RNA sequence: GGGCGGUCGCCUCCCAAAAUGUAACGGAGGCGCCCAAAGGUCACCUCAAGACGGUUGGAAAUCGUCUGUAGAGCGCAAAG
RNA sequence: ACGGCCUGGGCGACACACGUGCUACAAUGCCCACUACAAAGCGAUGCCACCCGGCAACGGGGAGCUAAUCGCAAAAAGGUGGGCCCAGUUCGGAUUGGGGUCUGCAACCCGACCCCAUGAAGCCGGAAUCGCUAGUAAUCGCGGAUCAGCCAUGCCGCGGU
């Protein structure tokens, strides 16, 4: 259903962060204040961790979970 | 014979040729068959019924007589005579030729067929798996036709030990989980 | 029309025959026909089998559709329900996955349709 | 059913059960009122409370205006309770 | 003890004192039927109950199975 | 510091109460074919004829437009026949997965739009309640305004009748 056609917007004021954790080291728990950012193979399987406004969202992709634009897993909204 | 036979010398010399027995007769037998059904008394309270009662011999002509379970219950329903059952004996040659329309029809259909039954067998000839709600057979309307079966089958073979339990019953017809 | 799965569509013309069908729409109702090169104008129970072999072969050679998408009618969203997908999540909750909102206009999955006690003192316009 | 609102003060379970406990009170008046909506507010003065009720054979309206909010909004409905008594009339 | 209450016929025993073997303001279940058939004849079938996983089948009602001092049931207490 | 820069999030949630509006219960309609008709504006970094792909939503070469003199649009409804015969109906269309476009270094939240499947309430709806004295009400459609984009069933204007 959704789309872009190409170039799947991937947060990259992070990316060069994401990516330390495959550059030269390793590393777990990363920072994050997003929900638009895609992922892509290269970077899979890794603790992570996203903001949503004013609330901060468990981070891990996985093969189960597509790593697509993230916020598509934890919007905001919060009910009961 | 037809099938009968190729049981006789197919599936009956392939046994031996795996390893033999003391007897040449030692081989499983048709033992049981029957098949098993009737969900209780549901449309109407044993009156209406009877259009799935006969809805068993859909088929062929045996008239069954649905038996019943045992009186004790007054709770959810039966009495002294009330039907809840099946069965009924039908077994002979024509049985063979009558897997013709067991062991290759149904296959082709029922949902998302692929293969029938995933091990589980054991102890005896009588592996219990069986029908949902699917006749296979347009040899009258189908369109008249409203009931819905459910339950199963079960069939024993003198198959005790399950190296025969569920052995022959492998190259036993040919539409089997794979 | 008993070809494949409770498919009986009949005692019509065979042009409306076609689309009436769970799965036939426009581009299989008379498009088939053309494949198979057969006017619409033409009747259902007439075609004897012969016919029908057409049908039992090229019109049955669908994919993974009507009869047979019976083995993912659930499954199409097995892998964007459970999981912490938005539709869950909308698939863990079942609820419409695709660009609308949820208090209203997408009633068919989140309520069904009983009447739920109206709010009342917070403007309800 | 019963909806109460106020740009001073908050809804409490109490003022809530008090307008509510006449509602169901009101019985004898029970035949149309879809949706009523009242609300709060306040003045040097004192307090004051409106109240709007939208039926299938009109319109209804009540006011209050006394030095003690409790009073006020049980003198609104007390407007509502009284003009009920017309409608019906004699 | 007066006696309101409670008692006034038959049947199961506990306690009755291993043959018969009594009482009681000591105690517990009821009744004055049923049935043209649970009567007579011939025949076959062991009952609740668990497990094996399979139906409308969120236990349970369906069936195959071994077990079964047979624990069913045989018209309504009770003993035999 | 109830001063200040920022990334995100609620206002498209929830057991709910009705208003405001749109679109339908149809057979008057489903769709095939062709066609006679209205005002109005607007398109300067803006609009679209043509070319070809092409199911289209859509695209690229860029003509042309500051214009009774090119576009926005072969208005819609309608008209003649064709096939369809009352069932919850080729009615209505909320609706769910897999795919596509346009805006944005982006459309989870929260985009309308093209395709594949898809398809409920509902045979006029207890009461109650609204509009108008003529071209009316009513039915079918169009543009403008705003808006960078995008989801007008809202807003102002106009007409086939």
């Amino acid at each position: 259903p959704r789309s872009l056609k190409k170039g799947v917007f991937v947060d990259d004021h992070l990316l060069e962060k994401v990516l330390e954790l495959n550059a030269k080291g390793e590393k777990r728990l990363i920072k994050t204040w997003s929900r638009r950012s895609t992922i892509v193979p290269e970077m899979v399987g890794h603790t992570i961790a996203v903001y949503n406004g004013k609330q901060h969202v468990p981070v891990y992709i996985t093969e189960n979970m597509v790593g697509h634009k993230l916020g598509e897993f934890a919007p905001t909204r919060t009910y009961r | 014979q037809q099938l009968k036979t190729k049981y006789n010398d197919q599936v009956r010399p392939a046994l031996m040729q795996q390893f033999g027995y003391s007897s040449v007769m030692a081989v499983p037998r048709i033992e049981k068959i029957v098949v098993n059904e009737g969900l209780g008394s549901s449309k109407e309270d044993s009156k209406a019924i009877d259009k799935a009662a006969k809805e068993l011999a859909l088929i062929t002509l045996q008239k069954p007589i649905i038996t019943k379970a045992k009186k004790s219950i007054s709770n959810f329903k039966l009495r002294q005579g009330m039907p809840v059952g099946i069965k009924v004996t039908l077994r002979g040659e024509r049985m063979y030729v009558f897997l013709e329309k067991l062991i290759n029809i149904g296959l082709p259909r029922i949902r998302d067929f692929r293969g029938i039954n995933p091990n589980a067998f054991d102890g005896r000839g009588n592996y219990n798996l069986g029908i949902k709600e699917q006749l296979i057979f347009p040899e009258i309307t189908y369109d008249m036709v409203d009931k819905t079966r459910g339950m199963d089958i079960t069939i024993v073979t003198t198959a005790k030990t399950d190296e025969e339990a569920r052995a022959l019953l492998q190259s036993m017809g040919l539409p089997f989980r794979k | 029309a008993r070809i494949a799965g409770v498919e009986i569509p009949r005692n019509k013309r065979v042009d409306v025959a076609l689309t009436y069908i769970y799965g036939i729409g426009k581009a299989r109702a008379k498009e088939a026909l053309e494949k198979t090169g057969i006017n619409p104008a033409t009747r259902v129970k007439d075609l004897t089998e012969a016919e029908v072999v057409r049908l039992r072969e090229y019109v049955e050679n669908t994919w993974k559709l009507e009869g047979e998408l019976r083995a993912e009618v659930a499954a199409n969203i097995k892998r964007l329900m459970d999981i912490g997908c938005y539709r869950g999540l909308r698939h863990r909750r079942g609820l419409p996955v695709r660009g609308q909102r949820t208090r209203t206009n997408a009633r068919t999955r989140k309520g069904p349709r009983k009447t739920v006690a109206g709010k009342k003192k917070a403007p309800r316009k | 059913t019963m909806n109460i609102t106020s740009k001073q003060m908050e809804i409490t379970p109490a003022i809530r059960q008090h307008v509510a406990d006449r509602l169901a009170k009101l019985e004898k008046w029970q035949t149309h009122l879809i949706n009523p909506h009242i609300i709060l507010s306040k003045e040097p003065q004192g307090f004051v409370a409106d109240a709007t009720i939208n039926t299938p054979n009109g319109v209804l309206v009540a006011s209050g205006k006394h030095e003690d909010m409790y009073t006020a909004i049980n003198e609104l409905i007390n407007k509502l309770e009284r003009q009920l008594n017309k409608l019906q009339h004699k």
